[PDB]
Parts: structure tokens; C-alpha cells; sequence
């Protein structure tokens, strides 16, 4: 599913004018980085299941997804 | 004249209507072998509403298979009262037990029932006016005022006696008191009713009242095993085999029209609609049908029969054209004309079809019956038949009277179909208007609907004396009044004209004289009535009292909720006048003291007590109470389901609704559920239901 | 109205689920344990 | 009316959304809704109650003291003619 | 009165939302009625009531679901006199809600004249034996507004204290009960 | 017997009507949006994973 579409085709409080006004998000590139834990502090490092083991904390790996949001103006993220 | 066949067409189409009414046999508790009590519960279903047609009860020539014959007057008045208490045993009602008698009906009625009068001919002493009737109405009131004082369980029931002297056909009362019902906003919509009649008609009357929760008990007329063997014999047999009308408990069938509802809701969604379609104007539609293809007001169509299913052809043919409609054929006791114009156009197209397809029916039945075992000559399959037809029966060969007489004919025939239609829909529109006719049209006769014209004339209802002499012949003139004989037999008389002994009898084409046109002239009001009022005035005062129309009559049990504020009101206060609207015992109307109600008086018996037949004690007037009745004002009622009404459990489960398309059991009855409104698509109680 | 008042602690005293009327609230938000629950249901001692 | 509070509580399909009734604690509050603005209020004064959706966390009520403003709200609340009903009423008593 | 079958029609719920009518807020959040009402009743009575809070049941539904209803801004004008407490909207916030609301896309607009469609269809203007035909064919053609309105002015008890409420009632069952008014009321609503 | 059993059903219209008759969901559908339904429930849901 890699579109998600909202759309404005005419008459949103207009004196009888058209525009298709659209933002689409756009589903991109899959990241995936090291298992890394950020501190409470806020400072983040590279976590160690020996680490995750003795801190009672979850070997994970932060996931990033590249939404794009593309505005659609024609009548008819990072 | 009614077909029990409309009976047996529905069985074989919708048969699943039909319940065998459980007799109530005496409880067995503990041993105890207890009479069923009035007040105990009903392994039938409860009741709520109960009108009685006395027609279909007080008329012995109804039943003639057994030996009835009562010497006296008091043994029909004691077996009418058992039979009565056998049915109101069997029905068990909780609220109002209308006893409706028949009394002057609209003009048209006083034809049909004068035809029914004059082929029939004491049988024939059932009929309003005569001295029968009169002591019919004191045993009946004696009755009731008994059975409210002694029954525990009749404290609250209200009996309301429409005698013979207050005018109305029969169910034509019941129709008027649930329209009057009906125009009070504080109506109860979930009333059940339910109405003791014999004639199958009764079916579309409780399609008029647009009540679902109604049903009709009849007698299970497929299950008599009929014998006239010896008295003494039917010892043999205790349980499989005793005498069937007088030693064993007859058998009694339900006709629920709500299933049938559930019914023409099915088949008759047709596909296709330039408009939304109505299950309630379809249904109104359908009735409509049912009225046209034969009723007891309007004469014979020679194209429809009913054996002949010409109700589903009219049905088809109401299917095919539905969709080319921009509206119904009527609405709430109104014609559309060019809706109905149109069908009537394609059954036009159809007749040639329809004629000929005849023609060959009636080949090969005869052809049947070789091997199984006023000339006529018309030759209905011949063209030309119209106009043959039209020389024998008036005798006229002039082209022009014959089209003149035709279109008069369509207006005619238009009219008093609207004049049914509103009869059954809104109350009486005419006591003076009939038919003037003794045949009905071709459909091709009807074009240019639109241009026709619709009236009516109100009027008053008739005379009971001149009803009488109206309706009985020459033969039966001991019920006719001695002073009128002479304006009824004698040949000297200016109304002679009107009673031939020997008429002109019309076979139509039929095959039992049971179905024969009887040709006779219509009777002319304006001599008919000088000439009766000539001699209105020789009269003795009993029989001017007995000529004399009166009110309603209601009988109230002293125990009764409503009898002590009546009490408060009538008799303390001196109001002559009171208003009901809804009540406990959801009755309406309008009350009025009655001087001639004694309140310390003793009320007893007008018939001579018979032994063995359970003594009737007198009692006195303190233990009950007797108000004069009226109804709320007339309104224009529409057709259509009131709110609040709950429906019913659906007894089809997607067998019926099938085959229909593609050629105890006492809960679907009440109000299943309580919602008015039923779960579907994505509502609340839907989704949760579904999952 | 006091005299109501003291009925209504009287009868959330004695009566939890009260109906078409509020039940008495603890600090915390929880309805006040009473006798009438006490020995009805699971949390009632007659199941034990 | 009676109903919805027991019928939205025994859903089947959501048995236990929340072991506090969302009803009776509305109840409670409009009643102290109720008797706070009876409280609060003294005779004969203008008051303001704005709810922002922007806290959600309490009500402030303020009073009003521009003479002007405070008029014209009397005057589009409480209409001349039965100013002058309430002040013929106020001569009899 | 609605009946079952009418549903079946598949009726559509935007007829004539391009000539819908809409009254001023400020002219009906005006407490005019119930003053009228409190001095028919001071009148008759000859004796000041007792009531202390007079409100409309719009405001009073805003005051009881503000909790779990959390989506709308509103300001209220409260004015004492005689003892009696009057509140109503305030007419600058008011105003801004207008200007806020001119702004609403047609198809919020098309919502709203979909519920009063919805209110005009399932109503009647008489009760129903003395309602004809064309008064019950021709709501598909009804003009929608929203200045009509029947309201009831009914006294409660919160408490210790009488509240004077004018709720807008948008029909009765079947008929008008002089005893108990409040029995037969019904209102109705749109939802997705 | 299942060839004679299935008479009262010829053209593809009426099978979908029939079809979509026991297709659960409400009632008052009719033909005109019932058949869409059931070429729905035909297309989708109705073996998948062929096409």
C-alpha cells in the first residue's frame, strides 16, 4: 500500500473555482540501523544483548520509512 | 356467492398461514381435571381485541347439516349463547368483545343482500326490523349483563352491542369502530385483533385496517368427515369417531394476515421501478385487485374468474406494467386514473388472448367430461361478441346508444369501485348510491379515464320497514308487516311492478345456479317511498319503535376501573355527556346516561329457561352498569402503518421466499422484539449482532 | 435536605450499586466497598 | 433514555473498556457544574465562563467589569420590556 | 412518524441543501422565550418562583459532556438579576464562531441540511390523524431552516436547586400529554 | 440429481440474485446492487489465491 491519498477537487469555500488540491504520502526506502539503546538522559549509543540482558532492556533496531508528502495541484519527509 | 376456493388458493400458495387452533380441552393439573377457566392462560396465544359477526353465529340456514330446529324461540337463544361461550372459551379475549349485529347497510349492500334475500327464500326471520331480531337484541343484552356479573374473570371486559336497529353492514361496524379507533392519537398500534367470520372477504378487511397484529379464526372446513347416521350408534367410538356437529368438539383453523403480509411484501417487489416501491401501497394495490376480480358489490367481470387464477393473471399483469408506471394504481382510498387506465389498456391487449385461451379450456374440459362419463349462441371465441352480447342483453341495434351506454358504464363502474375502495378505507361515503346496473364492462372499454367525473350523494339510511319490504319477497311476507302487504303482494298495489313471482333467470354462462345472474328490476326510490310512506302512518307503536334506528349500547361490569368514575360523573355530577378517548379497556367515544336504565332495578331473563341448559338466576340492575355509545367524529383516514408498530417473528426462512420466485407454532403471533424498526446493513445493534 | 442528605450516606453506607444514583466514590476513584457487596459476588464472602 | 448507560456497558464485544462508567461520572459532574455556578455567583453580577479545549484541565470563570459591555450583554440576555415587567413586579413586592 | 419500510427507498439525504436557511446564533441564543415564559408565569402566580438557573439545553449538554466531548470551544455570558441567574452565549465569541464557520466546506454544510432533511422527514406537522397527504409526500420538497423550532420550558431538581430549562424538542410520540408532557417526547439524530 | 435440482436457475443473472439472496449483510438490497454484491463475494473471498 504505498500511496495515501487526501483531496480537495473544487469548491472548498470557492466562488466557483477549480483546483485540485492533493497531498499525497508517498512510502519509500526501508532502513534499518545497528541495535542502538538511548540513555534516559537522551544520549544514544550502540547496545550489546550482554548489555540488554543485565539492564533488562530489548534488543531492537530502530526502523525508518521514507514518507514523502507531495502536494498535487492539475485539474482533471525524509 | 363468496368462494371458500379464495380459501383454497391460498392454502396452495402461501400455506403456511394455516394453524389448527389447539382445542381447549379441560386442564388436567394434578389430577384434577379443572374446566378451563376464562382467567387462566391461553395455549393459543393472548388476545386483545374480539369482534363477534352474529351473522356467522345467529343464521342457521349457515349450518344446515345438523338438526339446529328449534320449535322454540328459547332454544335458539340457548344454543346461540353456548355456541358463544365455546368461542369465547377458545378464543380467550382481554379487553373488548365487540358483538356486532347486522343492522341497514349503504345502498349497494341493501342490492347484494337483497339478491341473497330473494335466492334464499326460521331461516329467513334473520334480518333487522322483525320481531326476531328485537327479542334477539333484550337475550343478547340479558347475556352479556350475565356473563359480566357472574364470571370472576370479566371484570374487565366491556361488551358493546350494535343491535339490529342501529344501521352498518356487519364487519362494515368493525370497520368504522377501528378507523374511529384509529383517529384517536392515543391509539394503541400494537392491539392485536382478531374477528369470527366465515366469509373469506374478511382476509383484504383486515388488509383495509393495516393492522398486522390481526388473525382471523374460521371453521376447519377441510376436515369434516360429515355423517347423518343413527343417533344412538356413535356409541361405538369415544375418541377416534363421535358425532361431528353435535358430540364432537368441531376442529377451527387461524388465517394470520401478518405471514400473508410477510408474503406480498415477497413476491410483489418487482424489479425495476421508476418510483421507490411501498409494501403498504402495494398491498392497497392488491386489494384493490382482489376487489376488482369480484366482490359482493360490484357484479361479475365477464373476463375474470377467480378459479381461474384470474387474480395471479391480474397480479403478472400488474407486474409487468408496474415499471412503466410513474405511480400507483391508488392511494389511500383514491384512484390514480391514468395508472389504472393502463392496466386495464394491457389487459385489453390481453382479452383476445385470454377468450380464446377460454375457448379452448372449455373445449377440452368438455372433451374431460365425455370421457370421464336469452339464446345464447354468442360464441365468445367469434368476433363480434361484444356486440352480440350487447343486442341480447339490452336489445337496442343503434351503434351510437350502444357506445353511449358503454361509456356510461365505464363512469359507472369507476365510481363505485372508488365508492368500495373509500367504504373499506374511510367509513360510509353514500347510503344512497348502487350500481345501475346488472353487468360489469370489457376493459377495452375504459379510455379516456381522466375525462370521467366522480360523486356521491350522502343521504340517510333507510327505514327499517322499507328495508324490509324492500328485501323480502313475496314468499316470506310473514316477517313483512301485515299493513305493507297489501303495497307488497297485492296486485292493486302502485309498487306491484317491483315483486314479479316469476323473473327472468341469466345463467351468464356459468354452471351452478349458485353463480346465476337473478335478472330483476332495480328498484325506483321515489314511488317505493311515497307509496310506504302512504301507509307509514297505519302503523302501531311497538312496530314504530321496531322502525325505529337508535345508538350504540355498551355493558359494564360494576368491578370494572371505568365503572366508578362513570358513576361519579353520570349520576352525581348530573353530566348528560362524556368524552373517553383512550381508556384501560382501550375503548373511545362518546357517553351519554341512560334514563331508561333503572339503576335499582332487576334486569331478567327474556327467555323461557329450559332444564338441563344451565338456569340463568335473575339478577338485578346494582351488580352492573349500561351507558348509551357513540364513536369519535368521522375523519379521512390514511393507509398506512401507525408508529410504534412492532412486528412479528418471520415464520419464512429463505424456503417459501424461493419457491415463490423460482417455480402449535403459537410465537408468530405477538410483537417479537421490541424495537419497532428491525437490525440490517451497518447499524449498532446490527454489527453487534452480526459479530 | 440534610435529613436526605444523611439517608443517601446512610444508604451508599449500606448500598454500593445503587440505581439512578451516583455510588459513593473513594479518594481514589473506586466506589466505597459496602456490607451489600460484601457477601455477593466473587469479591463477596458467600462464594468465599 | 434508562437503557444506554446499562446497554453500552454490556457489549459483548468490548465487555471491559474501562472499570469506571463514563455516565454517572458526567452526572456528578454537570451536578457540580451546577451547584459551583449556583455558589459562585452572587447577586446582581456579570460573570464569564470560557472553556478552552486548548487546556482541559480546568474552568475558569472571571467577572465582568467594562460598564458598557456589561450592558449590552444584560441588554441582549434580559430585553427592556421585561426589565421594566421585572421592576413593576419589584414596586408591587 | 417513520415507518420501517420508508428506509427501503434508499432515500438520499441531500435534496435541496444549495437552498438551505440559516438563522442568526446571536438571535437565537437571545434568552427572549424563557423571560416570556417567567413573566406568564409571575403573572398567573402573582408570587416570585423559586428558581435559580435559567439555560437553554444546548448549553447545559456543552456543560455535562465538556469532559468526554472535548473537540469545541465555547464562552457564556452569565447575568444575575432578582436573584436569578440568566446564561447564554457570548456575542463576540459568537461572532468569531461565524466567521470561523463560513469557512466550513459545503460538505459539513451538506451534513447539517442531511439532519434537519433527516428531522423534517421523520416529523409531521399535526398529529397524524389530522395530518393529510400532501403534508406527508411533499417533506421531500420542504425548504429546511433552522429559525422554526418548538421548545418546552421544563423545571428540574439538581440538588437543592430548581433549574428553568428551554430544550428544543424536535417532536412527540403520537400526541401531546397535558399531565406529564415530558413522557412522550422524542428527538432524533444523524450518524455515520 | 445436482444437474435436475438446478433448474430453477438459468441465466447468470438469476444464479447471482440467488447468490446474493443468501449473502447475509441486510435485506432491501434488491436485485439492482444485490447482484453487484454478489459478483463481489464471486470475485473476492471467493478463492483468492487463483485470482
Amino acid at each position: 500500500e504505498p500511496r495515501l491519498i487526501l483531496d480537495q477537487p473544487a469548491q472548498h469555500t470557492n466562488e466557483k473555482d477549480n483546483i485540485n488540491k492533493r497531498y499525497e504520502i508517498r512510502f519509500g526506502k526501508i532502513y534499518l540501523s545497528r541495535p542502538t539503546m538511548t540513555e534516559a538522559d537522551g544520549t544514544t549509543h550502540a547496545m550489546f544483548p550482554q548489555e540488554a540482558r543485565l539492564r533488562n532492556l530489548t534488543y531492537s533496531s530502530p526502523v525508518y520509512l521514507d514518507m514523502e508528502k507531495s502536494m498535487f495541484t492539475s485539474i482533471d519527509g525524509n | 356467492m363468496g368462494v371458500p376456493a379464495l380459501f383454497r388458493w391460498l392454502s396452495r400458495k402461501y400455506p403456511k398461514i394455516i394453524s389448527p387452533v389447539i382445542q381447549d380441552e379441560d386442564v388436567d393439573i394434578d389430577g384434577e381435571s379443572r374446566p378451563t377457566r376464562y382467567e387462566d392462560p391461553n395455549p393459543n396465544g393472548e388476545l386483545d381485541n374480539l369482534y363477534l359477526d352474529m351473522n356467522g353465529i345467529v343464521h342457521p340456514c349457515s349450518h344446515p347439516e345438523h338438526k339446529p330446529v328449534p320449535e322454540t324461540e328459547d332454544e335458539m337463544m340457548l344454543d346461540v349463547f353456548a355456541y358463544t361461550e365455546n368461542v369465547i372459551m377458545m378464543a380467550r379475549p382481554r379487553k373488548v368483545i365487540y358483538i356486532a349485529v347486522d343492522g341497514v347497510a349503504p345502498r349497494a349492500k341493501m342490492n347484494q343482500q337483497r339478491s341473497r334475500r330473494f335466492r334464499s327464500a326460521d331461516s329467513n326471520a334473520i334480518t333487522p326490523g322483525t320481531p326476531f331480531m328485537h327479542r334477539l337484541a333484550d337475550s343478547l343484552r340479558y347475556w352479556a349483563a350475565y356473563k359480566l356479573t357472574t364470571d370472576p374473570g370479566w371484570s374487565g371486559i366491556e361488551v358493546i352491542i350494535s343491535d339490529a336497529s342501529v344501521p352498518g353492514q356487519g364487519q362494515h361496524k368493525i370497520m368504522s369502530y377501528v378507523r374511529s379507533l384509529r383517529s384517536s392519537p392515543k391509539h394503541d398500534p400494537n392491539t392485536t385483533h382478531c374477528i369470527y367470520g366465515l366469509n373469506a372477504n374478511l382476509i383484504f378487511l383486515g388488509l383495509a385496517t393495516h393492522e398486522p397484529h390481526f388473525k382471523i379464526l374460521r371453521e376447519d372446513v377441510f376436515a369434516q368427515d360429515k355423517k347423518s347416521y343413527s343417533l344412538q350408534d356413535q356409541l361405538r367410538m369415544t375418541d377416534i369417531e363421535r358425532q361431528e356437529l353435535k358430540d364432537k368438539k368441531t376442529p377451527f383453523l387461524w388465517l394470520h394476515l401478518n405471514i400473508l403480509r410477510e408474503y406480498l411484501q415477497i413476491e410483489l417487489n418487482v424489479p425495476g421501478l421508476s418510483f421507490p416501491f411501498d409494501l403498504e401501497k402495494s398491498i392497497d394495490d392488491w386489494v384493490f385487485i382482489c376487489f376488482f376480480c369480484g366482490n359482493n358489490f360490484l357484479p361479475h367481470l365477464p373476463s375474470l374468474d377467480v378459479r381461474d387464477n384470474s387474480i395471479t393473471t391480474l397480479v403478472t399483469i400488474w407486474k409487468q406494467i408496474l415499471p412503466t408506471m410513474k405511480g400507483y394504481l391508488t392511494t389511500d382510498g383514491y384512484l390514480n386514473l391514468p395508472a389504472v387506465e393502463r392496466l386495464l389498456a394491457e389487459l385489453a391487449k390481453k382479452e383476445d388472448y385470454i377468450f380464446r385461451k377460454r375457448y379452448e379450456d372449455e373445449k377440452r374440459s368438455l372433451e374431460n367430461q365425455k370421457r370421464r362419463k336469452k339464446n345464447e349462441e354468442i360464441r365468445l371465441w367469434e368476433p363480434g361478441y361484444r356486440k352480440r352480447y350487447y343486442e341480447t342483453k339490452f336489445h337496442t341495434k343503434d351503434p351510437q346508444k350502444v357506445k353511449k351506454i358503454a361509456r356510461n358504464m365505464v363512469q359507472k363502474y369507476i365510481e363505485g369501485v372508488s365508492w368500495v375502495l373509500l367504504y373499506y378505507y374511510q367509513g360510509c361515503p353514500s347510503w344512497n348510491w348502487y350500481y345501475p346496473y346488472h353487468y360489469a364492462p370489457f376493459a377495452a372499454d375504459f379510455v379516456n379515464l381522466s375525462e370521467l367525473k366522480i360523486e356521491f350523494v350522502e343521504g340517510t339510511p333507510f327505514r327499517p320497514y322499507e328495508q324490509l319490504m324492500s328485501v323480502l319477497p313475496a314468499a316470506s311476507s310473514h316477517n313483512l308487516p301485515d299493513v305493507f302487504r297489501s303495497l307488497m303482494s297485492d296486485a292493486n298495489s302502485e309498487i306491484i311492478d317491483f315483486y314479479p313471482e316469476e323473473f327472468p333467470l341469466d345463467m351468464n354462462g356459468k354452471k351452478v345456479i349458485w353463480q346465476a345472474i337473478p335478472l330483476l328490476p332495480f328498484i325506483d326510490e321515489n314511488r317505493l317511498l311515497k307509496a310506504v310512506q302512504s301507509k307509514y302512518d297505519q302503523l302501531t307503536e311497538d312496530e314504530k319503535f321496531r322502525n325505529t334506528n337508535r345508538s350504540e349500547i355498551l355493558v359494564l361490569g360494576r368491578s370494572h376501573s371505568h365503572y366508578p368514575t362513570l358513576v361519579k360523573e353520570l349520576y352525581e355530577e348530573g353530566k348528560d355527556s362524556y368524552e373517553f378517548q383512550v381508556d384501560s379497556s382501550g375503548v373511545s367515544g362518546v357517553a351519554i346516561k341512560l334514563q331508561s336504565f333503572d339503576r335499582s332495578g332487576v334486569l331478567r331473563l327474556p327467555v323461557k329457561q329450559l332444564e338441563g341448559y344451565r338456569h340463568y338466576p335473575d339478577i338485578s340492575n346494582r351488580d352492573f352498569l349500561m351507558v348509551e355509545f357513540k364513536q369519535l367524529p368521522k375523519s379521512h383516514a390514511k393507509s398506512m402503518i401507525l408508529s410504534g408498530l412492532i412486528p412479528h417473528l418471520r415464520r419464512l426462512t429463505q424456503e417459501d421466499k424461493d419457491s415463490i420466485l423460482y417455480g402449535d407454532f403459537k410465537q408468530y403471533i405477538g410483537p417479537h422484539g421490541k424495537s419497532q424498526y428491525l437490525p440490517r446493513q451497518g447499524g449498532y445493534k446490527a454489527f453487534i449482532q452480526i459479530h | 435536605e440534610v435529613e436526605q442528605l444523611l439517608q443517601f450516606h446512610v444508604a451508599t453506607y449500606m448500598d454500593n450499586d445503587i440505581a439512578g444514583q451516583p455510588q459513593a466514590l473513594q479518594k481514589s476513584g473506586r466506589p466505597v466497598k459496602a456490607i451489600r457487596a460484601r457477601l455477593k459476588g466473587k469479591e463477596g464472602r458467600l462464594r468465599g | 433514555t434508562n437503557d444506554i448507560p446499562l446497554m453500552v456497558k454490556n457489549n459483548p464485544l468490548n465487555e471491559q473498556p474501562k472499570k469506571e462508567n463514563c455516565y454517572m461520572s458526567s452526572i456528578n459532574f454537570y451536578g457540580a457544574v451546577v451547584e459551583w455556578l449556583n455558589e459562585s455567583v452572587k447577586d446582581d453580577q456579570v460573570w464569564k465562563l470560557s472553556y478552552a479545549k486548548r487546556n482541559r484541565q480546568y474552568l475558569v470563570l472571571k467577572e465582568v467589569t467594562d460598564e458598557n459591555e456589561k450592558q449590552q450583554i444584560v441588554d441582549s440576555a434580559i430585553p427592556a420590556w421585561f426589565k421594566e415587567w421585572r421592576s413593576e413586579l419589584r414596586n408591587s413586592e | 412518524y417513520l415507518p420501517d419500510g420508508d428506509i427501503d427507498n434508499s432515500i438520499d439525504l441531500s435534496v435541496g441543501s444549495k437552498h438551505f436557511l440559516l438563522g442568526d446564533s446571536v438571535e437565537l441564543s437571545k434568552l427572549d422565550p424563557i423571560l416570556l415564559a417567567l413573566k406568564e408565569i409571575e403573572k398567573e402566580s402573582g408570587a416570585k418562583t423559586k428558581d435559580r438557573i435559567i439555560t437553554w439545553r444546548g448549553i447545559m449538554r456543552k456543560l455535562l459532556t465538556l469532559p468526554y466531548d472535548s473537540e469545541e470551544d465555547f464562552v457564556l455570558d452569565v447575568v444575575s438579576f432578582d436573584g436569578q441567574l440568566f446564561i447564554q452565549f457570548n456575542v463576540p465569541y459568537l461572532k468569531s464562531k461565524d466567521v470561523q464557520k463560513q469557512g466550513d466546506t459545503e460538505f459539513h454544510k451538506k451534513l447539517q441540511f442531511s439532519g434537519y432533511k433527516f428531522e423534517k422527514m421523520a416529523t409531521l406537522p399535526k398529529p397524524w390523524p389530522e395530518c393529510t397527504r400532501k403534508e406527508i409526500d411533499s417533506r421531500a420538497k420542504s425548504k429546511c431552516n433552522n429559525i422554526e423550532q418548538y421548545g418546552a420550558i421544563v423545571r428540574t431538581g439538581i440538588s437543592r436547586i430548581k433549574i428553568l430549562i428551554g430544550g428544543a424538542v424536535a417532536c412527540t410520540a403520537d400526541y401531546y400529554d397535558e399531565n406529564d408532557p415530558l413522557s412522550r417526547y422524542i428527538e432524533l439524530k444523524t450518524t455515520r | 440429481p445436482c444437474i435436475e435440482e438446478g433448474f430453477v436457475i438459468q441465466d447468470k443473472e438469476v444464479a447471482l440474485d440467488f447468490i446474493g439472496r443468501r449473502g447475509s449483510a441486510a435485506l432491501g438490497i434488491r436485485r439492482e446492487k444485490r447482484i453487484q454484491y454478489a459478483k463481489d463475494i464471486l470475485q473476492k473471498e471467493l478463492l483468492p489465491h487463483i485470482t
